[PDB]
């Protein structure tokens, strides 16, 4: 998974 | 001759860029310090790159339609073009004066010796410098510049994309906006084959990406170096 990336996409 | 919609797309991208391309050195002070003598520049550059990836994500998120893609397509598109968009946006700080990326101070001035001090050879550096020079020589309008970045990111042919059809419709709107912008606003003879040269640059970016990856996988394979990376760089570029 890509936690930080996902979060940054928000 | 260039719908209001196309002018709208351009206005968006120019905006997205002004908001995401804002290095302040105050942001640069927060990076691990640049240790110029090997791998002495890896920590500093890893932070610059990590910071940049966030900027690209912010920019990408601003691309019309990009938000209409599933989280995986966006993810796939970003970790696929991150390095490419960064090399691309860096052309703004790159200077022909002495073939370097000058961001104000001598501290934040990066040349070929600095990049190699981060783990690269001319395998990547030579074609990279050639890319920056060729980019300057195209003397692109900011409008063209921002469109090329968006087109680089929203590319249908990036391996791993699930809904290439929607990614394609998006890229196509952008391409057409670009081509139309070149015909109507970029001065001839400078507009001749300009779109084609811009595509070629994007092709060169693919090559540069491959070259980055070869070295990256190699470097990241060495823990003492891999531990000097950032969590984001590891997440986007890859990890084992
Ligand atoms: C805000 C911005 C300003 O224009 C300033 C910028 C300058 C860009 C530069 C100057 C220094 C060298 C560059 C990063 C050039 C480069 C490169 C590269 C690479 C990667 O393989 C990797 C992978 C990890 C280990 C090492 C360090 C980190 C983490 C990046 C190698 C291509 C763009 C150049 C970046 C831009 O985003």
């Amino acid at each position: 998974n890509h936690p930080m990336l996902m979060n940054l996409l928000k | 001759k260039l719908s209001e919609e196309q002018q709208h797309i351009i206005a968006i991208l120019l905006d997205a860029h002004h908001k995401t391309y804002d290095p302040t050195y105050a942001d640069f002070r927060d990076f691990r310090p640049p240790v110029r003598m090997p791998l002495s520049m890896l920590p500093h550059l890893a932070d610059l790159v990590s910071y940049s990836i966030q900027k690209v994500i912010g920019f990408a998120k601003m691309i019309p339609g990009f938000r209409d893609l599933t989280s995986d397509d966006q993810i796939v598109l970003l970790k696929s073009s991150a390095i490419e968009v960064i090399m691309l946006r860096s052309n703004q700080s790159f200077t022909m004066d002495d073939m370097s990326w000058d961001c104000g101070s001598q501290d934040y001035k990066y040349d070929v010796t600095d990049v190699s001090k981060a783990g690269h050879t001319l395998e990547l550096i030579e074609p990279l410098i050639k890319f920056q020079v060729g980019l300057k020589k195209l003397n692109l309008h900011e409008e063209e510049h921002v469109l090329l970045m968006a087109i680089c990111i929203v590319s249908p042919d990036r391996p791993g994309v699930q809904d290439a059809k929607l990614v394609e419709a998006i890229q196509d709107r952008l391409s057409n906006t670009l081509q139309t912008y070149i015909r109507c606003r970029h001065p001839p003879p400078g507009s001749h084959q300009l779109y084609a040269k811009m595509i070629q640059k994007l092709a060169d970016l693919r090559s540069l990406n491959e070259e980055h990856s070869k070295q990256y996988r190699s470097l990241s394979f060495q823990p003492e170096n891999s531990m000097k990376l950032t969590p984001l760089v590891l997440e986007v570029f890859g990890n084992e």
